[PDB]
């Protein structure tokens, strides 16, 4: 966590404005899509196993 | 005026907390999938196993011709029976 703190402290505008926000948005979108797909598969397979 | 460093640190902390919550949800879903994968494997193994039949066990008493065997089933009734080709 020290590296992240240093990156956020020393670089306040060069990183937070562009690099951090886009990476976080991409990660959250990918994780949401994965969660939706996994939930759909789990429901379908739960009905199948029922 | 709040320092930009403080704003960036607070935003990073909030994003990290949200990421940790999403990671906890992902871990819960992964545990569910791990358990249900073995559960479904056992379920499908059982369902496949349900459709299968037993073989009467009996003793061969003589080989009449190349494809004729006399078999005395354990209960006692004696049959004249064939033989699978690859045996």
């Amino acid at each position: 966590e020290q590296d992240g703190i240093g990156e956020e402290v020393l670089k306040m505008s060069t990183e937070e404005i562009i690099q951090r926000t886009r990476l976080l948005d991409s990660e959250i979108k990918i994780m949401k899509s994965e969660v939706l797909r996994v939930t759909h598969e789990l429901q379908a397979m739960k009905d199948k196993i029922k | 005026m709040a320092d930009p460093r403080d704003k960036a640190l607070q935003d990073y902390r909030k994003k990290l907390l949200e990421h940790k919550e999403i990671d906890g949800r992902l871990k819960e879903l992964r545990e569910q999938l791990k358990e249900l994968t073995k559960q479904y494997e056992k379920s499908e193994n059982d369902l496949k196993a349900l459709q299968s039949v037993g073989q009467i066990v009996g003793e061969v008493l003589k080989q009449l011709t190349e494809e004729k065997f006399i078999v005395k089933a354990t209960n006692g009734p004696r049959y004249v029976v064939g033989c699978r080709r690859q045996l």
